[PDB]
């Protein structure tokens, strides 16, 4: 154990699990020689950059899995929220860190995980005949987050018994209760909408269902708390 | 001992079938003897799901054109293909100036010809044609919609003033060369229901693959 | 001018010929090609990522699908009793349908390598016991019981000790040719076998569940291969 | 003779195909090409040409449409009144179809660069005051004041010291690519605005006229770039 | 980062159409199984105000030839495509001997044969073709006439002593190759009156562009 | 293009001719050539051998 700072956000952590940096890269900046060498892309050090921790969800044995979507989960927090909006393009990383805080008496396991472009396609009427898009609260659920309603095909039509093709770590309660990711900026473009495009999304669903006996608490406080790393923006309004 | 059949390029290469035009005489099918085919790569049935394995792609296409009559037959006609690229005017008529426009690369060809064969390029303005988009083009109808993935519009039609004297057919193939990808993603297991969106049909939910009784009788 | 012959294959359009043909936009500079993470090569890639294996591939009641993922083991168990089994086979249905290798696997006609299935714990941490994961050999008979199954290829998990075990299958290969019904297919015959029996009960004190369940991923070694591509699929672009 | 195979693309006439055709006249020698003074080579030397951009792009009237090339300014206007504005379109209709610029990018598909807009003034010379010309990127809507306008990208112009002041419009982009009516054209949407205010009035002495005229001219950066050749015009050869 | 696309070379390639010929069996248009077509490059629409930004040009030019029957179909009919260089004599007549002056460049095709192509060069005896001139040639009709940019003529018609079996539509195409250009000027903004002169419509003039309410409201 | 005249044999498919022709399987890498036993090479190896003569071919 040992607690970290970045500027007023004071987290009490583990010492170091295994994080996994997704795809071997590091959020980095973007050098001079960019598409908007004029528009100098000023870059958010000090309280831009620090850590936000949401509204802890709560783990039931019928939970289904949440899912948020980035940078859509911010762009309504804090003063990154501020500069998301107030801003025409945006570059960033991710810092996140899921933990679970629960007895060595209750048993689960959760698969956590980041998905691009995660196009959430809905059931789509029923029988398949309307071409229903999803609202804009399944699209951009904010930092609230969002529960998929058919998890084994990840409500987009694809198995989940394959998402840890992206990348991803495990939360067993048996052996772990934090479970950390870093992601490097990922689009095919150096920059882009915050607003209209999330780059990504936040994927953490309960594959070994929550149990324990009667009396144990029935719920798992999942913390999220992730911080933004190199993240760049350009274009003032 | 060796690997490459596995390679992407290897995977992907191959002219597949991903376009027919019909040019009947006697029709309610292109009534005006020419027709326009935005150039869509879900053509060939079993791309669709292979490509949407990956996240980001880039490559080059060959096509080749193979037209005859209904009956597979060869007859003495000419043709225009003409490739109007993105942003370009597709033709309205059998007599549109867009047959015209220099900047629409046309290709006249006899039947009788061997098939044309050309190679388009990576158009889009994106570093990568991307197949899955999370947002809105700056509860919408435009949502996963990326558009900076035109490839263009082929527009074909038998050359001259008058109506062709044969109903014909071509026949469009395209082999991908010099494919890229990127950020790899879990292979479709749910029917597709729209070109457009990953939509599936919420009733009919099956499991990934076969079952069996017990998870002890093999 | 000068001169020629033309050699028997003139004119033919060959599907796979891949030579050069004319550029349709000869001065087009295409838009640079930027650093994008995570690009994937070779798609062998791929088949040594680990997916979730749906050994428990039995229920199939729209809302009880995300079961095919995990089996599980409890009190309930003598020692000695069969908790599960299924085959080394990636291509063939069943269990391996789910893992991304087994998906990959149809879009080729044969194949071969080391194949390595890892099993996950994911019980109360307060309980403890004993697993016997015994692999039979393609050719080999499912072990009548506990104890035969002891006698080959097998491994105590005590998954009191580690949370996780992984197993390694030495090979499997889909080369011997089948022409059945009147479509020849490339099937294995190679059909390993994984058993896996209760060595011990499921000990656990008062206060904690009496079911655990046990997620097993599966991944191909590096040893892999595969061999003719075979464009096949149950779910093509509809109309 | 040597053996062949001709492959699929013979005989096939492409109007973009590049290659060599024989020479009509073999023996002619073309009569010497001598020096001729400004020779152009690439059209984007043209792009960074200063041409009127007509901002008053309002009178149509036959005998006025001398002055869509100029805009004015006068003693009447308070201070903070917007005097004119427009946005940093080059391609799309407008007071840019006027600047050569515009008039090229017609005959290209995409482009992006940064712009230049300046500003001369061309009252009396006894004449003095302020103005605040204020840039809004694109996305950023037209501010609602003088104030507003001072607080985002601006510059406070005194013709009272210099005659001319040029601005930069940092960037923009036509390549989002839209397919509205069935046409699809590739359209900014990077509109970014110009604004001009009044910051002081116009102070004149006695004697002189209480209103200037102002030109704006425009030419685009040398980061500015052109992509996908697209003939089009209005003004064809007539029978 | 790349510019090569705005180069004048790239900007004028491309073979455009710049003329039909048409040689029916029954009319009134070309009654006589041949046609002269003297060399204009602005057969092409588009090409007349793209040329006009300069003064002065220089270029090589290849013609290539489409060939058919209104249907657009394809016939065992040979041809004579004939180039009668400026200062040569133009056919007057199906049989006039100027078809076999040699010193007159003919090139014989039969239609089936893929399309004749060939290359002219800079024909003009001043140093560039030009395309304005503020004089006349030693209130005048002959203002703005500049003569020394003649190009040729080129002679069409059906081979033999007898008049084609078959109804038939040339289309000349043009590439331009190797174009340099000098004294760049004001795009043309009003409507084209004649071939010759920049005569304009004095009644209709026009804003260059589009037109708004105020110079305030967008 | 380059300038060419077609030779008279051009077109014909001779049983004999022993060019190249396209591949069908680009891709493909056939499985490797291991050691076998006994490999002949020219058919004269065969001549040298002992066979039995039947000089009393006469019983049928």
């Amino acid at each position: 154990v040992a607690q970290l700072t970045i500027g007023n956000s004071t987290i009490t952590t583990q010492e170091a699990a295994n994080i996994i940096v997704g795809y071997g890269e590091w959020p980095s900046y973007c050098s001079d020689s960019d598409a908007t060498a004029v528009d100098k892309p000023t870059r958010p050090d000090v309280s831009v950059n620090r850590f936000y921790t949401l509204d802890t969800k709560l783990w039931e044995k019928s939970s289904k899995g949440w899912y948020w979507k980035f940078p859509d989960v911010l762009t309504e927090t804090g003063v990154f929220g501020q500069n998301a909006q107030f801003h025409y393009l945006y570059r960033s990383g991710f810092c996140i860190h899921v933990q679970c805080n629960a007895s060595k008496f209750h048993q689960g396991a959760l698969l956590v995980a980041v998905l691009p472009e995660y196009v959430i396609g809905t059931v789509a009427g029923g029988t398949g005949t309307e071409d229903t898009h999803p609202p804009y609260k399944q699209t951009q659920p904010g930092a609230d987050g969002f529960e998929l309603q058919h998890p084994y095909v990840l409500d987009a039509g694809i198995p989940i018994s394959q998402l840890t093709v992206c990348p991803h770590q495990w939360i067993n309660l048996r052996t772990n209760n934090c479970a950390t990711i870093i992601v490097p900026y990922i689009n095919a473009l150096p920059f882009d909408s915050a607003l209209n495009h999330c780059n990504f999304g936040l994927l953490v669903v309960p594959i070994s269902p929550l149990d324990y006996d009667q009396g144990a608490t029935p719920v798992i406080p999942i913390t999220i708390t992730l911080a933004p790393m190199c993240s760049e923006f350009a274009g003032l309004r | 001992h060796s690997t490459a059949e596995t390679t992407l390029d290897s995977f992907f290469s191959r002219a597949g079938l991903v376009g027919e035009i019909d040019l009947p005489l006697k029709g309610t099918t292109n009534p005006n003897g020419y027709a326009n085919w935005d150039i869509d790569i879900t053509g060939y049935a079993q791309m669709r799901r292979k490509v949407e394995l990956f996240t980001y792609m880039r490559f080059d296409a060959e096509f080749t054109f193979v037209a005859c009559t209904p009956t597979g037959e060869v007859v003495p006609q000419l043709l225009q293909y003409m490739f109007v690229p993105p942003g370009a005017p597709k033709p309205d008529s059998r007599e549109s100036l867009a047959w015209q426009t220099a900047t629409n690369p046309s290709v006249f060809v006899k039947l009788s010809d061997p098939p044309a064969q050309v190679s388009v390029p990576f158009m889009s303005p994106a570093s990568a044609y991307q197949w899955f988009y999370d947002g809105y083009p700056t509860k919408d109808l435009e949502y996963g919609a990326m558009p900076n993935n035109m490839m263009g519009t082929f527009s074909v039609r038998t050359v001259g003033t008058s109506k062709s004297k044969y109903p014909l057919v071509v026949r469009i193939y395209m082999r991908m060369k010099h494919v890229r990808a990127w950020i790899p993603r879990p292979m479709r297991n749910q029917n597709y229901l729209f070109k457009a969106n990953p939509n599936y049909a919420g009733n009919s939910i099956k499991p990934t693959g076969a079952s069996r009784t017990a998870i002890t009788t093999l | 001018g000068f001169p020629t012959e033309l050699k028997p294959g003139t004119n033919q359009f060959l599907t796979t010929d891949d030579g050069v043909s004319a550029p349709i936009l000869p001065n087009f500079h295409p838009t640079p090609c930027i650093h994008i993470p995570g690009e994937v090569r070779n798609l062998l890639e791929l088949c040594q990522v680990e997916t979730i294996l749906e050994v428990n591939n039995v229920p199939t009641n729209a809302t009880s699908l995300m079961e095919r993922l995990r089996f599980p083991v409890s009190a309930q168990a003598g020692k000695g009793e069969l908790c599960a089994v299924f085959r080394a086979d990636p291509g063939r249905n069943g269990p391996w349908q789910s893992t991304l290798l087994g998906q990959l696997c149809g879009y080729y006609t044969q194949w071969s390598g080391s194949l390595e299935v890892t099993f996950m714990f994911t019980g109360s941490f307060m309980a403890t016991g004993k697993m016997l994961i015994a692999y039979t050999p393609p050719g080999g008979p499912l072990p009548k019981d506990r104890a035969t199954a002891m006698l080959g290829t097998h491994v105590i998990w005590d998954f009191g000790l580690q949370s996780s075990v992984t197993l390694v299958i030495p090979w499997i290969s889909n080369t011997h040719y089948r022409a059945h019904a009147r479509d020849g297919v490339f099937d294995y015959y190679t059909t390993g076998l994984v058993s896996i029996w209760y060595q011990t009960n499921y000990v656990v004190p008062i206060g904690a569940p009496n079911t655990a369940y046990i997620i097993a991923l599966a991944a191909a070694q590096k040893n892999f291969t595969m061999k003719l591509c075979k464009d096949a699929s149950d779910i093509l672009q509809t109309g």
